[PDB]
């Protein structure tokens, strides 16, 4: 209805909603609306633009939801893929390996753990082929960027690629 | 010690009561314990390495391993006793010596042959994927360490 009105742009309505109502609920709802087939997909087409415009919401979008939902979203909308891997690629890099417990960990408490990040990459790899090659190349290019090791304790990306197999 | 090895290189029961029959077989604290050529060639090599004569120690240790592992046909030459080092520790000492000499490309062939020969004993390193509980003796780790410094 706002689109047909054309008075104010949809993004302004959505930004106001974002301040107004509960965020956790809202994000699940956006995720779900991105996948409902059209009935008149201009709706979903608007939300992708809004999300790519607003980085802060997308930081909590990918962070709060479960894995398969984000996977299906990203496979439906290829415009969300290159940013999502970029979000994940930045969360790994701020981990550190401790030798006594064989687990990558973060410094700050709000840094994504190993298990959640593994779950996300596993879901992305268990997906259609158009995204599998994307994530795989993004991981290999980030491995070689940090020394092309083939042994654990040195690169989170080597450790991911080892755990996928 | 150099002389003692060459000395040990060279190899009657009377119907009567002699002294030898009554004297006890000697212990390890005694000065009359003298092990075999191999168990003394290891003393020479160990004492040559503890002082900083590592080139000489390398030749001594390779001579030792030649004795121990080329022993199929002739009379046997045993390894040191199990107060002293176990048979992997001997290889490690050899490789340390070869590093200090400047023979790292031989200190890798030592370590490769050691892991080749004990492959069946090494753990399968599938716990590497699953990450205190499993078992690995020190010498496997130490092998990779020397293999690195090389």
């Amino acid at each position: 209805e706002v689109g047909k009105a054309e008075a104010e742009r949809p993004a302004r309505f959505l930004s106001s909603l974002w301040e107004r109502l509960p965020q956790n609920n809202f994000l699940k709802v956006i995720a779900v609306a991105l996948l409902q087939p059209p009935l008149s997909g201009e709706g979903s087409q608007v939300l992708v633009h809004w999300l790519l415009g607003n980085s802060e919401v997308f930081a909590a979008f990918c962070r709060a939801l479960p894995a398969g939902l984000l996977t299906l979203v990203t496979s439906r909308h290829p415009a969300l893929s290159p940013v999502y891997l970029g979000l994940l690629t930045d969360w790994g890099q701020r981990l550190h390996y401790d030798l006594q417990k064989g687990i990558w960990v973060g410094t700050e408490s709000q840094d994504v753990p190993w298990e959640e990040l593994h779950n996300r990459f596993q879901s992305l790899c268990q997906a259609p082929p158009p995204l599998k090659d994307k994530v795989l190349t993004a991981l290999e290019t980030c491995k070689a960027q940090d020394g092309d090791f083939e042994v654990p304790g040195l690169s989170i990306w080597t450790d991911l690629l080892l755990a996928l197999r | 010690l150099e002389l003692l090895v060459e000395a040990l290189n060279v190899p009657a029961p009377q119907f009567l009561i002699e002294v030898e029959l009554l004297l006890p077989p000697p212990d390890l604290a005694s000065p009359l314990h003298c092990g075999t050529q191999s168990q003394t060639k290891h003393i020479l090599a160990s004492r040559c390495l503890q002082t900083g004569r590592a080139g000489d120690a390398a030749e001594h240790y390779l001579d030792l391993l030649a004795l121990l592992l080329d022993s199929s046909e002739p009379r046997f030459s045993p390894p040191p006793s199990p107060p002293g080092p176990c048979m992997p520790e001997v290889f490690l000492e050899a490789a340390v010596a070869l590093i200090q000499a400047g023979r790292a490309q031989d200190a890798l062939t030592l370590c490769e042959e050691l892991l080749s020969r004990t492959s069946s004993l090494l753990p399968k390193m599938s716990r590497l994927w699953e990450d205190e509980l499993p078992y690995c003796p020190l010498w496997v780790s130490a092998t990779h360490l020397l293999q690195g410094q090389a």
